[PDB]
RNA sequence: CCUGGGCAGGGCGAAGCCAGAGGAAACUCUGGUGGAGGUCCGUAGCGGUCCUGACGUGCAAAUCGGUCGUCCGACCUGGG
RNA sequence: CGGAUCCGUAACUUCGGGAUAAGGAUUGGCUCUAAGGGCUGGCAGCCGACUUAGAACUGGUGCGGACCAGGGGAAUCCGA
RNA sequence: UACCUGGUUGAUCCUGCCAGUAGCAUAUGCUUGUCUCAAAGAUUAAGCCAUGCAUGUCUAAGUACGCACGGCCGGUACAGUGAAACUGCGAAUGGCUCAUUAAAUCAGUUAUGGUUCCUUUGGUCGACUUGGAUAACUGUGGUAAUUCUAGAGCUAAUACAUGCCGACGGGCGCUGACCCCCUUCGCGGGGGGGAUGCGUGCAUUUAUCAGAUCAAAACCAACCCGGGCUUUGGUGACUCUAGAUAACCUCGGGCCGAUCGCACGCCCCCCGUGGCGGCGACGACCCAUUCGAACGUCUGCCCUAUCAACUUUCGAUGGUAGUCGCCGUGCCUACCAUGGUGACCACGGGUGACGGGGAAUCAGGGUUCGAUUCCGGAGAGGGAGCCUGAGAAACGGCUACCACAUC
RNA sequence: UCUCGCCCGAAGCGUUUACUUUGAAAAAAUUAGAGUGUUCAAAGCAGGCCCGAGCCGCCUGGAUACCGCAGCUAGGAAUAAUGGAAUAGGACCGCGGUUCUAUUUUGUUGGUUUUCGGAACUGAGGCCAUGAUUAAGAGGGACGGCCGGGGGCAUUCGUAUUG
């Protein structure tokens, strides 16, 4: 359901389908958009139910530039998550490199369940959407070990 | 700073003008145009310092406010007015019909035409759209905004356009075999025929091309200007086909003299 | 004097930005204007590039859409319920951009007598209102297009409109910005949303 | 010594306990709960610092009015 | 000065304190808004509690409006 | 120029430092004939300034009854030069300096599909001339003066305003009297025409509808022919552009020439009292280009731990909606969640720190400066606010405070 | 793959960084460096041939090299790490069934159904050489004959000194 105020972006929702009476099914006006790029649309904003301003998939939030990668660290902000990409400075003086990393916070969609912490996540580059967010989560790519254990409960 | 620029420094000035460092402090700025500041070239550098007509910038100023030089059919009253690449000047006398087309080295060559050509003018499509009720738009790098044109114009093609009239005709497409003319980047003024395309999505694509006695080279899609069909160029070009061979075999011409 | 400006602010960790501009001329802000519910009183603000904003002090009219069966007449603004934003600016009355307006239901009564005749709204009299309800005739065959229109496509427009209609109020919602253009243009409230703003407004009205 | 009676309300927040976070460990940090004490402001009660006030052949052979110290106690007090 | 609420609190130290340290703001009336529960039916409905926070308006800056009620700081000697 | 030398000892070897050696750029001492270039109040004091200048501008083409000069010159306004004013443009440029500023500014690279844009370049541009107002000008004045101004009279326009004709009404939507054909005794059903009335074009602000990759039949009811028919483009991506639907289009009111000059000819008619007007200057609603601006992505900066936790009631991080803004935004507001950064050095301080392209230094590697002529930023004693303007928080603009400071 | 015209274009295309070789990449000035007798030179971007003045003249230059680090594209697969299949929920090919829809031919429209194109779910079987590199003169652990004035607790002995 929805636990806001008001959640509807585009797409008109009577029909008036009453010419005899019957309910019917509601899931059919949903908005579906392509982000191109050769990247596929997840099936949960197919058949999903969540409503999101500031999703790729759903909202009108257009993604270009450039196109990172990182491994996500913590969920604890809402509806956007903190990634942290590692990588290597060269030095012209002792011409040997250094680790250095930059935390960058990133507008998680809530099409992307199953977002354990380790994952290698796919961003992309779009407006600014908040003060310290404007990268876009666009792809989870590894799933961080194997899914396939199971422990006692 | 505040607004928009004013001057321009000679410093400051691009390369392909020829300019001098003991001549001036400042350099001649372009006023607004159809052409950007470092992809034109001003009438007063065109008179003053390429084809040595007047000595000093007031003789030129007052000559064309004297009504002798136009640019592609009408007299332009500005001294330091753009003229980008592939723009007809002529004056009215005798027969002077330049095109700025491209020097190998990325100077602009002097081209005196006949006027059965200089009648003419090939212009490159920026962008096509459509507007008011229904009917399509093109525009050109020349700042050409024509209406009706044709449905059947890419984004990047080549129009041939009439001066007397403003009317296009004979359009050539971006096609695998046509033979282009590279008008920007470090591989400026590079004649050759367009070998291979290479598309990506980040809004950029590249394009390798291939021109006589076996050399190729690479380019963008944003300083491609095709010039011919199949080896057949449609304006002819000073110089041989304008190919860089070498600086060895430039220094081997030099000694054959 | 409003600086919009984000040089005033803190790091991604929070140090303190060192100050060195001056609130400078392309950072504008300028004081919001309440929209009363008074007359027609608008007035002019210079923007940048000499462009010209219509700051709507207090508003009277509005033009509101309606939803499924496509028609838009006039609207005299009544009452302001259920901002939802700021609950303060419910008792202020103030027109923002999502706000909720009770439309008076008259100027749609002529157009569903017009288009959707033996219309409704009567309170089971079946005497009064001399219109001419019954004057025309409905000689030629646009009598049966009415009744094609009035008992095929049987005209729905289920019981929360018609409560709406016999109260005499239609809660509707704004969708442009009236301190910008200067109009209070929306859409009326229809189906899932109205019946989830009338129990947003019912649950209010009681606790 | 034995046997009985009494001490309005608030402040500080010990031990113990719970939850969250960090750490490899030692353990640490934060938010609560808890109500400890010859503890603090203060009433009744007990004494009497100052005005060296009033009286000063007075109400009184030691009292009165303010200002007072302490008031869970090494506390006050009846009877045997 | 004095009550209450919101900030912020030093030298020194036995680390417990110093501390209600020092030093500021608000306090009236009248309308509202939000939060803090119980009881029935396989989420819906009925009934009361005085608390907190925020907003507008207004009275001659007037708000602990009477009463209730810590002036404070730096030091020395002695007695914990 | 891939380089050393003297000094601890009675004497020798080694670590070690000191002192000589040579550029560099600041000052200073002595001396100085020619000639080509040539930095030059940066260091302390981004301290104070007397005096003189650095921003003005007219074409055949905005407005000319100035009292100024004067064409031959008669009269049916205006020959021309034309001082001064009204109007438009620019004074947001250039020059100067580096005082603040340490992921801030800058440098490399990417996009505004999240915005504006002077001017230029193209498209679009579908009543034989109305109204007040006013300067310069004439006389009259005030004060100690200023780029000070009042009141009396006058006139102008591309300053301000108001506002008409063309142009057939094409076509469409909704009502619409009436009419034709087939069937039924009529009732009734189906198909096809048809004036009045409201609307109508581009933009503004809404809401809705239709909008491309894929070909073979079978049952039931209506109708056309001789078994047989129908359509905007682009991006990698759209809530892009373009259509149709009902209404506002906002008095501080988007546009749809009440403007000027040159060359002067042609045609019909009863007269021109009517047309045919070729070219040029103004921005004028919008669309793109150009000069840019603006906030955005990644990466890159000196020292200090005697700066190890920082930020959050006065937003710290995110979400939901709204306000402002040119738009995307905790830029701001109400509610909700408790977040965000850090030993890979954040946070807190200092810089005698504007950042670079660069400069000096001769193996390589490095070290130290870069205020300084180019680019970008910042300021005009400190610091706040604002009119005009497309562009300013402008200072050779204004307003108020502080420190100076003239009559 | 033959979906769009016995081979190719084209699209599925990259498991992804670190590292290399191209290529675009930027703005000049400055630095190395082409040409040039500025009287040589520091510079400058110039100038040079014919003509007795009479050719109402010609020809050429104003390049290149670096532009680290960061970003983009196309080749390379040695070096260093990363997951593939261990409770099989793996890999290919071929089968059974459920629900749904874009558009074409039945002359067109309206109602019904299938093949077809695909996403979603589900059941069985065949198929893989069906899937785990052996255990470092690396390491942890286990066993057992020892060994050590190693540590802790309790006990026992010895003179001597003092009284
Ligand atoms: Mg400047
Ligand atoms: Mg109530
Ligand atoms: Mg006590
Ligand atoms: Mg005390
Ligand atoms: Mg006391
Ligand atoms: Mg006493
Ligand atoms: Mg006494
Ligand atoms: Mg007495
Ligand atoms: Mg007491
Ligand atoms: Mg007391
Ligand atoms: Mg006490
Ligand atoms: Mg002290
Ligand atoms: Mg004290
Ligand atoms: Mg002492
Ligand atoms: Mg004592
Ligand atoms: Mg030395
Ligand atoms: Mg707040
Ligand atoms: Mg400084
Ligand atoms: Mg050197
Ligand atoms: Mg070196
Ligand atoms: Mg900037
Ligand atoms: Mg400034
Ligand atoms: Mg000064
Ligand atoms: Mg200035």
């Amino acid at each position: 359901t929805e636990r806001a105020y008001q959640k509807q972006p585009t797409i008109f929702q009577n029909k008036k389908r009453v010419l005899l009476g019957e309910t019917g099914k509601e899931k059919l006006p949903r908005y579906y958009k392509n982000i191109g790029l050769g990247f596929k649309t997840p099936k949960e904003a197919i058949e999903g139910t969540y409503i999101d301003k500031k999703c790729p998939f759903t909202g009108n939030v257009s993604i270009r530039g450039r196109i990172l990668s990182g491994v996500v660290t913590k969920m604890k902000m809402q509806r956007t998550i903190v990634i942290r990409r590692d990588y290597l400075h060269y030095i012209r003086k002792y011409n040997r490199f250094e680790k250095r990393h930059k935390n960058m916070s990133v507008h998680l969609s809530p099409c992307f369940r199953d977002v354990q912490i380790g994952d290698i996540v796919t961003v992309g580059e779009c407006r600014p959407l908040s003060k310290t967010v404007r990268f876009n989560v666009l792809k989870v790519t590894k799933a961080a070990g194997t899914k396939k254990q199971f422990q006692k409960f | 700073a505040r607004g928009p620029k004013k001057h321009l420094k000679r410093v400051a000035a691009p390369k392909h003008w020829m300019l001098d460092k003991l001549t001036g402090v400042f350099a001649p700025r372009p006023s607004t145009g159809p052409h950007k500041l470092r992809e034109c070239l001003p009438l007063i550098v065109f008179l003053r310092n390429r084809l040595k007509y007047a000595l000093t910038g007031d003789e030129v100023k007052k000559i064309c406010m004297q009504r002798f030089i136009k640019i592609d059919g009408k007299v332009r009253v500005d001294v330091t007015y753009p003229a980008g690449f592939m723009d007809v000047i002529s004056i009215e006398k005798t027969g002077e019909h330049f095109r700025l087309v491209y020097d190998t080295k990325g100077r602009f060559a002097v081209h005196r035409i006949t006027v059965e050509e200089a009648k003419y003018k090939l212009c490159k499509v920026r962008k096509i759209t459509v507007g008011v009720k229904g009917i399509p738009h093109l525009v050109t790098h020349d700042a050409r905004t024509i209406r009706y044109p044709d449905p059947v114009i890419k984004v990047n093609d080549t129009v041939q356009i009439d001066l007397g009239t403003g009317k296009i005709i004979n359009f050539i497409k971006f096609d695998t075999g046509n033979l282009c003319m590279v008008i920007g980047g470090a591989n400026l003024g590079r004649v050759g025929v367009i070998t291979n395309r290479e598309r990506h999505p980040g809004s950029f694509d590249v394009v390798h091309v291939k021109d006589a006695n076996g050399n190729s080279f690479a380019t963008r899609l944003s300083n491609i200007f095709v010039i011919g069909n199949g080896n057949k160029p449609w304006i002819s070009l000073p110089r041989g086909k304008g190919i860089r061979l070498t600086v060895a075999e430039e220094r081997d011409k030099r000694l054959a003299t | 004097g409003i600086s919009r400006d984000n040089w005033h602010k803190r790091r991604k960790t929070g140090g303190k930005r060192k100050p060195y501009h001056k609130k400078r001329k392309y950072e504008l802000g300028r004081p919001a204007a309440n929209t009363k519910i008074g007359p027609r009183r608008i007035h002019t603000v210079r923007v940048r590039g000499g462009n010209k904003k219509y700051r709507a002090l207090r508003l009277d009219v509005g033009n509101f859409s309606w939803g499924s069966e496509c028609c838009t007449r006039k609207t005299r603004i009544i009452d302001v319920v259920y901002n939802a934003s700021n609950n303060e600016l419910v008792r202020t009355k103030t027109l923002v951009k999502n706000c909720i307006v009770l439309i008076d239901s008259t100027p749609y009564r002529q157009w569903y007598e017009s288009h959707y005749a033996l219309p409704l709204g009567r309170k089971k009299g079946a005497k009064l209102t001399p219109e001419e309800e019954e004057i025309l005739n409905k000689k030629r065959s646009k009598k049966i297009q009415k009744k094609y229109d009035e008992r095929k496509k049987n005209a729905k427009i289920s019981s929360l409109l018609e409560e709406q209609f016999q109260q005499g109020k239609l809660l509707a919602c704004i969708a442009s910005r009236p301190g910008q253009c200067g109009r209070a243009d929306g859409y009326v409230l229809e189906g899932k949303e109205l019946e989830f703003y009338l129990r947003k407004i019912k649950a209010r009205k009681g606790k």
